[PDB]
C-alpha cells in the first residue's frame, strides 16, 4: 500500500461540512468515518488554501492578482488592516476579523476584488472599505449587507456563432437530435469537428475519448473541470453563470459517448456563489435525458474544491476527489486507463464540454468551418487589464492578437500583453507580435489576454507571477518545489535593489530542470514568465541589477535557445 | 617572475589554512615557486595585486565583505576554499535564527554573566550581516575547493594543477563535504 | 567607557601571524603618549545559542568547527562533558589512552605551529625586519633546517591526531563514554619509530630559546611582567596533566589560593563580565570580584602552577626556566615562548612513552553509565584551560550550552600586556611599521585563540 | 526475462511490465535514484532517474519498458539536470554535512559526490523546523528530509500508519499521524522497517551516531553505481 492508495472519496466535502474550527474532536470524528488517523486528515486539509484560514467571524481574502494590484488592491488591503491594527495574514485578538490574500479568484475583469466568507466582492474602492469597516465594527451579519456589493458582472462584448446559438437554443433541444441517442455518433461528430481541449493543453478530445472506450472496465467517469485557476481567466465563469444547462447537457453527451454511469462537475471554491444556480440547472437537465432511462442515464454530481491552482491539473483533480492532497499522479497509468477510483476517467474543461453540446446540435461541418484547420471552432477570450471594456469576446481561432487587444479598447499606450495567463507568454506590444494568430499552431491561448500599458513594469509583473507559482506548487517533485521558490527569492532581491547579474544567471539551470524533470505541466509553465522577461525585456531587467562577472556553464541564453526560439499534453496523456 | 598568492581567512575557523599547512615540508618547495602577498602567515595589512587568492570563510560582517571585494580586484584567480567559503559552513548555522536574539542570549540572558551585563555595541565592532553568506554571493569565484577542511592532498593537487595551467579535477574518492 | 583624554586612534587590524581575527587599537593624547591600548574580538558566531535543539551526540563533531588549530581540544572537552552526561567519569584504558595520544599530539603540533610558523619569524629575524621576510617563508630561506624540523614536529603531532581521530582536522572518534576505534599495530609502530627523533628536535628548540633569552633578556623585559594570579588544571598529585585534572589558582607570589577545585562547579568559582568594545568576555573569580579576581592561563601559568612535569627532560628544562634571571622571565609576556617550547618537549616525551603502550591496540573502547542532564568537560588546550558545559533534556536535545575558551581567560592580561608594550615602544612616537610590529609581538607571545574566542 | 530494450545502445532484458529503472537495475546497470527502493517501489518525487525516450526527458521509474524502446540515461544534458536537482535538495534543507552523523552513510551526499558537485550554486533557504524527539528511541530532523516517501510507505506496508507527508509546496514535510502530532504518540517503534529505511540523515535512531571511523563508512570508497543492493539500500 502506497500513499496514493490511501483514498477517502467523500472527505473534501466532509471537510467543507465540518467548517459551518477543525479541532481534535472534529478530526477524531472524520478519523472514525474515513478510517484514517487524525493527523493524516489534517495533513490533507493543510493542502487547501481555504482550509488553512484562522477561524473568524469575517474572513476577508484580497485577490493577489497582477491586475488587482494595478487597480490598487494593496492600498485597500492596508486601509482595512490599519483600521483594526492587524497585518495581512493575521487575525484580530477577538477573532472578529481575519484579513489575508488569495490568488486570482476569476474576477480579473472586475478588479480590485476580495472574497469575504467565500462570497466575491468585486470593484472595491476606498468608499466600500470604509463601509466595510463600519459593518465589521458594528458586527452586522452578512445576511443584511447590500446584495449589490456581491454582484459579479459577465459582460460579453462580442457575440459569435457559439454565443448566439447558446442564447437562441434551449439546452435540452440537443436531445431531440438523432446524434444524441447514439454514443458512436457523438464520438464521430466530435472527431470530425476536430475539437481540441479548451483547458490550455489543447489535446484532441476524440483521441482522449477513444482511450477511455478501449478499456475492458465497464465503470467509467466523466469529470468537468471548473477549477478555473489560471490567473486572468474567467471564460468558464461566464459559461457557468449564463449557460449552466448547456454545460450539463455537454456533460451528459460526453458521458454517453464514453459509457459513463456517473458524471462530476469539479467547481473551484471561489465559484461557490454559483452553486444554487448550478444545482437548479442540474435538476432540470437531469430530467431531459432520453434515451435510455432509467438504467442507462448519467448521474450528475457537483464537487466543491478548496483553494489550489494545481487541482486544475487533470490527475490532481482526481486525487482531490479521492480525498487526498492535490498532487499530480505519476503516470502511467493515465486516468483514461485508470482514473477516479481506478476506473477509466475523462476530464474535460467547461468550454470543451459546452463545445460538445454545440457540435451535437449543428454537426461537425458547422464547427470545422470556423477557425483554422488545426485549431477548429470558435474560441472565447477573457480580456482584462489596462483596457476600457474588459470581458468576454468570442472570436474564431486564428484571430490576430492585436484584433482582440484592439477590440477591448486599450487605455494607455500599448506596452505588453500576457497571453494565456502566466503559464503562457508575456509579449511586448509590437506590430509583429500583435499580427500573430491566436491558435495552437502559432501563438497558443486558452482565451486569457491581459493588457498592460506603459505605466507597468514587466519585472514587477513577473515577480507577481513568481509568487503565484511558488505558493501554488503542490510540492511533490524536486525541481518545481524548489525551483519555483528560487525564482521568487531572486525577485525579492531585485525588488530590494541589491540583486546582481549572478543572482539572475544562476536561475538558468533551475529553469532547465523544471522544464525537463518535473512530474506535471506546472514546472514548465512556472519558468515562462522569466524566460519571456529575458527574451523581450532584457534591458529593463538588467537596469535593476548590480554588476557581477560570473561565467555561467549554462546561461540564460542557452535556456532561451532550448525553448522560445524554435507539448503540455506530453505530461497528461499517452502518445499517438 | 614568480607566481604570487594571497590568502584570506574571513568567516572561517582557520582550519582550511592549517590543512594548507598540512602539506608539511612541501611548503618549502612551494616557497621556491611562489611569493606570498597578504595572508594570516605574512604581515602585509593590505592586499595585492596577485595571481591566485585563496579565500577561507564566508562573509558575516561588512569588513569581511570589503576584504573579499578587495581580494577579488587584486587577484586574477579567486578560489573558494572550504565549506564556509563555498556554502557558509558552521557560521551560517546562525542563519536559522535572528542574530539579535543570539547576542541577547549570549551577552545578557546567560546565567554565568555578571549582573547587568549587556550586548556589546561599540564603533570598534563592525556591522553584522543579517545572514552569513558564501563568498560567491558577493564576488565571482573561479574554483571551488570542497571540504571541512579539504585535505592537504586535495589542496596540493589543486594548486599544483593551477601552477602548471592544468584544469583542476574532483574525482569521487577525494571529493568530501566534511 | 574610555575615560577621558584620548584624542587620537591608531589601529592594527587585522593582527598578523595569529590564529583567527583580532584587532588592537592604541589610544594617544595630544602630546602623542599612549593613554591605553585594547585587544578587540570583532566577530560573533552565536554557537552557544544556535546549538540548542541539536542532539547531544552531534556536539563533539560540530563544536570543533570553531577552530582551526584547536579542534582536538574542543572535541575532547565536549566528549568529556558528554561522558559525564552519560554517567561515565573514569574511561576504560583504550579510550583514555587514545584520547591522551590525540591530545598530546595536538598540543605538540599547535606549539610547533605557533613557534615555527608564527612567532619565530620575529624572534629569529628581528622585530624590525622587513615585512616581506618576517614570516615562515623568510625563515625557511635563511634558517631552512630549523624550519624543516619544526614543520616535521608539527606534522608528527598531526599524524598522531589523524591516527586517533580519523583525520588531522575535525575527526570524530571521541564519543560519549569512550572512543570509537583503536590503533593498528602498523600505525602504532610507525609513529613510535619517529617519536625519538621528534623529541630530540624539541630538546634543540628548548636549547635555542634559552640562548635567545641569555642574549636578549634585558631587551625582552621591556614587554612587561605580570603580578596576576595563575589559573590551570593540576592532577591530584598535583603535577601537570594536560588531558585531565581539577582547578588550581596561585597568586603572583603563588602561594596557592585555591586547589583541587571540582570543575563541575566552575559556575560557583567563575563569572563572565562583558565590555562594549569586544565580543570576548572577561572571566574572574567570583569571590574576589574584578579586577582582583582576574587571572592568567597558558604555558607559563601551567609551569608555575604544577609541582612537577611527569617527564624528565621537560622537568629539568622547567627548573632552568623558573630560576632564570631571576624568576622574572616566568612572569613575563615573552616568557610564554620559553614555557611553550618546554611543553612541546613534554608532549614529545609523553607520546614517546605512550606509544609503547599496547592498550592503544586494546578493546576496552567504551563504557556505559547512569544518564543525567548536566555535563562539564574541562581540559588544558594548548593556550590555557578550556571549559565546555552542556545540558540536555529527556529529548536528548541540548537545552543549554556554555563555552569558556582559553583565550577568554587571558583577556584582561592581554590588554594589560598590549598597553605595557604600547607605551614602551609608541609613547615615543612617531609610528613605523616595525614599531607597531612590537605590539603584535606582545600579542603573539600569548598565542591567542581568536578563532576559539569567536564563538 | 524474455523481451528486451535498449539502454545506452546496449540490450537489456525485462519482464512485462517492469519499468526502465527496475529492468536496468536488475541487469546491473545504474540509473541515479533517491526515492526508489526494492521493497517500496518508486515515489516519483526525487526526479534523479530522468532519461531520454520518445523523444523527451522523463522519469525511468515511471517509464514502462517496451520492446525495442530506445533509452538514453547518460548525456551531458542529463548529467547537468541531475546536478541541478541535487543542488536543489541541498538548497532547500539544512544540509550541513560537517555537523551531520549520516556523513559517509548518506545517499544524497554520495550522489552529489558522484556528480562532481563542488558547490551548490543556489542561495540556500535556511529553514527553521525543529526536531521531533518525542519518541524514546527515534528522532526526526525535517530540515534534512528529502521527501522521498520511503518511511511513509514502509510504515504503511507494515501496518503502523505512523507517518504522512503534509503541506503544500515548500510547506511540505513529514509528520506523525497522531492527534498530538508527536512521533512518540504513534505506534512507530525502533524495530519498524520505517525506522531504518531513510537514505539520508532525517529519520534516525537516538544515541547511535559516529560509531564508524572515517575511511570505513558506507560511501567512503565506492559510489552508489558500484554497490550491491545489500549496501545501497537500508
Ligand atoms: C498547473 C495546471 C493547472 C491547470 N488548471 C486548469 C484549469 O483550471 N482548468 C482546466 O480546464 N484545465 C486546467 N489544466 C489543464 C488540465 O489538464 C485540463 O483539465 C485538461 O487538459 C482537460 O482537457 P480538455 O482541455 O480537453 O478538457 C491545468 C494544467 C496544469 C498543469
Ligand atoms: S511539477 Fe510542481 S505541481 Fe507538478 S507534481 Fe511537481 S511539484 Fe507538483
Ligand atoms: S571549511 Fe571547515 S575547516 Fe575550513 S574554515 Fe570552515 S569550519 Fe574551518
Ligand atoms: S543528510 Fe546527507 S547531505 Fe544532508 S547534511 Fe547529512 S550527510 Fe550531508
Ligand atoms: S524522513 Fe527520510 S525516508 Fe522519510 S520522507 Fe524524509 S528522507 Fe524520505
Ligand atoms: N588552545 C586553544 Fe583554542 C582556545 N582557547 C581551544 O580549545
Ligand atoms: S527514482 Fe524516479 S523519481 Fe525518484
Ligand atoms: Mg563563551
Ligand atoms: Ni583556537
Amino acid at each position: 500500500t502506497t500513499e496514493r492508495q490511501r483514498t477517502a472519496p467523500g472527505l473534501l466535502a466532509a471537510l467543507h461540512q465540518a467548517r459551518s474550527p477543525l479541532d481534535a474532536q472534529a478530526l477524531a470524528e472524520l478519523s472514525t468515518a474515513f478510517s484514517l488517523p487524525p493527523g493524516e486528515i489534517a495533513a490533507t486539509a493543510s493542502f487547501y488554501h481555504f482550509f488553512q484560514t484562522p477561524p473568524a467571524r469575517y474572513q476577508i481574502h484580497f485577490v493577489d492578482h497582477v491586475v488587482d494590484h494595478h487597480a490598487g488592491v494593496a492600498a485597500l488591503c492596508n486601509h482595512l488592516c490599519a483600521a483594526f491594527a492587524i497585518q495581512p495574514g493575521q487575525r484580530t485578538a477577538d477573532a472578529r476579523l481575519f484579513v489575508g490574500w488569495t490568488a486570482c479568484a476569476g474576477l480579473s475583469d472586475q478588479a480590485p476584488a476580495a472574497l469575504i466568507n467565500g462570497r466575491p466582492m468585486p470593484r472595491l474602492d476606498a468608499a466600500r472599505i470604509d463601509a466595510l469597516i463600519e459593518k465589521i465594527q458594528a458586527q452586522i451579519p452578512m445576511d443584511q449587507w447590500p446584495t449589490e456589493w456581491f454582484a459579479v458582472t459577465n459582460a460579453i462584448h462580442r457575440h459569435g456563432p457559439l454565443l448566439t446559438w447558446l442564447d437562441t437554443t434551449p439546452a435540452e433541444a440537443v436531445f431531440e437530435h438523432p446524434t444524441a441517442h447514439d454514443p458512436d455518433a457523438i464520438l464521430q461528430a466530435v472527431t470530425d469537428a476536430g475539437l481540441r481541449g479548451r483547458g490550455g493543453a489543447g489535446f484532441p478530445t476524440a483521441t482522449k475519448w477513444r482511450f477511455c472506450r478501449e478499456n475492458a472496465d465497464p465503470e467509467r467517469f466523466l469529470i468537468c473541470n471548473a477549477d478555473e485557476g489560471e490567473p486572468g481567466t474567467f471564460k468558464d465563469r461566464v459559461l457557468l453563470t449564463r449557460y449552466p444547462e448547456h454545460l450539463f447537457a455537454g456533460m451528459i453527451l460526453a458521458a454517453r459517448a464514453i459509457g459513463a454511469d456517473k458524471a462530476i462537475l469539479y467547481l473551484r471554491y471561489e465559484y461557490q456563489y454559483l452553486l444554487p444556480q448550478l444545482e437548479a440547472a442540474r435538476e432540470r437537465i437531469a430530467s431531459a435525458q432520453a434515451t435510455v432511462p432509467q438504467a442507462e442515464r448519467v448521474t450528475l454530481e457537483i464537487a466543491l474544491g478548496a483553494g489550489a491552482y494545481v487541482c486544475g491539473e487533470e490527475s490532481a483533480l482526481i486525487e482531490s476527489l479521492e480525498g487526498k492532497p492535490g498532487r499530480p499522479r505519476v503516470r502511467p497509468p493515465y486516468p483514461v486507463t485508470q482514473g477516479y477510483l481506478g476506473h477509466p476517467t475523462v476530464v474535460n474543461n467547461v468550454e470543451t464540454l459546452v463545445a460538445v453540446a454545440a457540435i451535437v446540435g449543428n454537426g461537425a461541418a458547422w464547427w470545422r468551418a470556423l477557425g483554422t484547420p488545426d485549431s477548429s471552432g470558435p474560441k472565447l477570450f477573457c480580456v482584462s487589464g489596462d483596457v476600457a471594456q474588459p470581458g468576454l469576446y468570442e472570436f474564431p481561432y486564428g484571430v490576430a492578437l492585436g484584433d482582440v487587444v484592439t477590440a477591448a479598447r486599450p487605455l494607455g499606450t500599448r506596452y505588453a500583453v500576457q497571453v494565456s495567463g502566466p503559464s503562457g507568454t508575456l509579449l511586448p506590444a509590437t506590430p509583429e507580435q500583435l499580427a500573430r494568430p491566436l491558435a495552437f499552431e502559432a501563438l497558443p491561448c486558452n482565451g486569457t489576454v491581459m493588457v498592460f500599458d506603459v505605466r507597468r513594469d514587466p519585472v514587477a509583473i513577473v515577480h507577481h507571477f513568481a509568487r503565484f507559482f511558488a505558493h501554488e506548487s503542490c510540492g511533490f517533485c524536486t525541481p518545481c518545489r524548489v525551483g519555483t521558490q528560487l525564482i521568487a527569492k531572486t525577485f525579492e532581491k531585485i525588488a530590494a535593489g541589491y540583486a546582481t547579474r549572478f543572482d539572475l544567471e544562476r536561475l538558468a539551470p533551475a529553469l532547465e530542470a523544471m522544464r525537463l524533470a518535473s512530474n506535471c505541466g506546472f514546472g514548465l509553465s512556472a519558468g515562462n514568465p522569466v524566460r519571456d522577461l529575458i527574451a523581450h525585456f532584457r534591458q529593463q531587467l538588467e537596469a535593476q541589477l548590480q554588476p557581477h562577472d560570473f561565467i555561467p556553464a549554462f546561461s540564460l541564453d542557452a535556456e532561451l535557445a532550448a525553448t522560445r526560439r524554435l507539448h503540455l499534453a506530453q505530461f497528461e496523456q499517452p502518445e499517438v | 617572475r614568480k607566481i604570487r598568492i594571497a590568502t584570506a581567512s574571513l568567516a572561517g575557523c582557520f582550519g582550511c589554512h592549517m590543512s594548507f599547512a598540512d602539506i608539511d615540508t612541501r611548503l618549502l618547495a612551494l616557497a621556491e615557486w611562489v611569493t606570498f602577498d597578504r595572508s594570516p602567515l605574512t604581515d602585509w595589512k593590505t592586499v595585492g595585486e596577485c595571481d591566485i587568492a585563496l579565500i577561507e570563510g564566508g562573509v558575516c560582517n561588512a569588513e569581511n565583505v570589503e576584504v573579499l571585494r578587495a581580494y577579488r580586484r587584486a587577484a586574477r584567480i579567486l578560489v573558494a576554499v572550504g565549506a564556509c567559503a563555498i556554502n557558509g559552513g558552521l557560521p551560517a548555522q546562525r542563519n536559522q535564527h535572528r542574530v539579535e536574539r543570539l547576542l541577547t542570549q549570549v551577552f545578557e540572558a546567560d546565567r554565568h554573566l555578571a549582573p547587568g551585563s549587556r550586548v556589546p555595541n561599540d564603533p570598534e565592532l563592525p556591522l553584522l550581516l543579517e545572514h552569513v553568506h558564501p563568498i560567491h554571493e558577493i564576488v565571482r569565484v573561479d574554483y571551488y575547493l570542497p571540504g571541512c577542511p579539504p585535505t592537504a592532498e586535495v589542496i596540493w593537487t589543486f594548486l599544483t594543477d593551477l601552477l602548471v595551467g592544468r584544469e583542476p579535477h574532483f574525482p569521487y574518492p577525494t571529493l568530501r563535504y566534511d | 567607557s574610555l575615560p577621558a583624554n584620548a584624542t587620537r586612534r591608531v589601529a592594527i587590524d587585522p593582527l598578523s601571524r595569529v590564529e583567527g581575527h583580532g584587532k588592537v587599537t592604541i589610544w594617544l593624547d595630544d602630546d602623542g603618549q599612549v593613554v591605553e591600548a585594547r585587544l578587540h574580538i570583532v566577530e560573533f558566531r552565536g554557537f552557544e545559542a544556535f546549538i540548542v535543539g541539536r542532539p547531544y551526540w552531534e556536539a563533539p563533531v560540530v563544536v570543533q568547527r570553531l577552530c582551526g588549530i584547536c579542534p582536538v581540544s574542543h572535541h575532547l572537552a565536549a566528549a568529556k562533558a558528554l561522558d559525564r552526561l552519560v554517567g561515565v567519569t573514569q574511561l576504560p584504558p583504550t579510550a583514555e589512552k587514545m584520547r591522551r595520544l590525540m591530545h598530546y599530539g595536538q598540543v605538540l603540533q599547535s606549539h610547533a605551529l605557533h613557534f615555527f610558523y608564527l612567532a619565530a619569524p620575529d624572534l629569529l629575524l628581528g622585530f624590525s625586519a622587513d615585512p616581506a621576510q618576517r614570516n615562515v617563508f623568510g625563515l625557511a630561506a635563511q634558517k631552512r633546517e630549523l624550519a624543516r624540523q619544526g614543520i616535521l614536529v608539527r606534522q608528527f603531532g598531526q599524524e598522531c591526531i589523524e591516527a586517533t581521530a580519523g583525520k588531522r582536522i575535525h575527526g570524530t572518534s571521541a564519543v560519549p563514554g569512550g572512543i570509537h576505534k583503536n590503533l593498528s599495530r602498523r600505525e602504532r609502530m610507525a609513529l613510535l619509530s619517529r617519536a625519538p627523533e621528534i623529541r630530540s628536535w624539541c630538546e634543540a628548540a628548548v636549547a635555542l630559546i634559552e640562548r635567545l633569552f641569555t642574549e636578549h633578556a634585558p631587551f625582552f623585559a621591556q614587554f612587561g611582567s605580570f603580578q596576576t594570579k595563575t589559573f590551570s588544571l593540576v592532577a591530584a598529585d598535583g603535577s601537570l596533566d594536560l588531558y585531565d585534572g581539577t582547578f588550581r589558582v596561585k597568586e603572583a607570589n603563588g602561594a596557592i589560593l585555591i586547589d583541587h577545585y571540582d570543575p563541575n562547579d566552575y559556575d560557583q568559582l567563575l563569572v563572565e563580565a562583558v565590555r562594549p568594545w569586544s565580543y570576548m568576555k572577561f572571566p574572574y573569580l567570583k569571590a574576589y570580584g574584578e579586577p582582583d579576581g582576574f587571572y592568567r592561563v597558558g604555558p607559563s601559568a601551567r609551569l608555575i602552577n604544577c609541582d612537577r612535569l611527569t617527564t624528565a627532560r621537560a622537568e629539568a628544562a622547567r627548573q632552568r626556566f623558573l630560576t632564570f634571571d631571576q624568576g622574572t622571565v616566568a612572569h613575563s609576556t615573552l616568557g610564554y615562548h620559553w614555557a611553550r617550547l618546554i611543553e612541546m618537549l613534554h608532549c614529545a616525551e609523553l607520546i614517546e612513552a605512550l606509544l609503547t603502550d599496547a592498550d592503544l591496540e586494546g578493546g576496552e573502547l567504551r563504557a556505559r553509565g547512569q544518564r543525567q542532564h548536566r555535563g562539564v568537560g574541562v581540559i588544558e588546550a594548548p593556550r590555557g584551560t578550556l571549559i565546555h558545559h552542556y545540558e540536555v533534556g529527556d529529548d536528548d536535545l541540548i537545552t543549554y550550552c556554555n563555552l569558556i575558551v582559553s583565550t577568554t581567560h587571558n583577556n584582561a592580561v592581554m590588554n594589560q600586556a598590549v598597553t605595557t608594550a604600547a607605551k614602551a615602544f609608541l609613547s615615543g612616537v612617531t609610528l613605523t611599521e616595525a614599531l607597531l610590529n612590537h605590539i603584535e609581538v606582545a600579542v603573539r607571545a600569548f598565542d591567542p585563540c581568536l578563532s576559539c574566542a569567536t564563538h | 526475462a524474455s523481451e528486451t530494450f535498449t539502454l545506452d545502445e546496449e540490450s537489456i532484458p525485462f519482464v512485462p511490465g517492469q519499468t526502465v529503472l527496475e529492468a536496468a537495475l536488475a541487469a546491473g546497470r545504474y540509473i541515479p535514484h533517491l526515492c526508489w527502493h526494492p521493497e517500496m517501489g518508486n515515489h516519483g518525487s526525487c526526479r534523479l532517474c530522468v532519461v531520454e525516450a520518445n523523444g523527451r526527458i522523463q522519469a525511468s521509474c515511471a517509464l514502462p519498458a517496451q520492446p525495442g524502446l530506445q533509452v538514453v540515461s547518460k548525456s551531458e544534458t542529463l548529467t547537468r539536470v541531475r546536478r541541478t536537482l541535487l543542488e536543489m535538495l541541498f538548497a532547500e534543507g539544512n544540509h550541513f554535512c560537517p555537523g551531520c552523523e549520516k556523513s559517509g552513510d548518506c545517499l544524497l551526499q554520495a550522489l552529489a559526490y558522484a556528480h562532481g558537485m563542488t558547490a551548490s550554486h543556489f542561495d540556500p533557504f535556511y529553514p527553521q523546523r525543529r526536531i521531533d524527539a518525542s519518541h524514546p528511541d527515534l528522532w526526526l530532523d525535517p530540515n534534512r528530509c528529502i521527501l522521498c516517501g520511503l518511511c511513509v510507505r514502509a510504515s504503511l506496508a507494515e501496518g503502523k500508519e505512523a507517518l504522512v507527508i503534509g503541506g503544500r509546496g515548500i510547506a511540505s514535510r513529514l509528520l506523525a499521524t497522531s492527534a498530538s502530532g508527536r512521533l512518540g504518540d504513534t505506534a512507530l517503534a525502533a524495530t519498524d522497517r520505517a525506522a531504518r529505511i531513510c537514505p539520508v540523515g532525517a529519520l534516525n535512531f537516538k544515541a547511535a551516531g559516529f560509531t564508524t571511523p572515517i575511511g570505513k563508512r558506507r560511501f567512503d570508497h565506492r559510489p552508489p553505481e558500484a554497490m550491491s543492493d545489500k549496501e545501497r539500500y537500508t
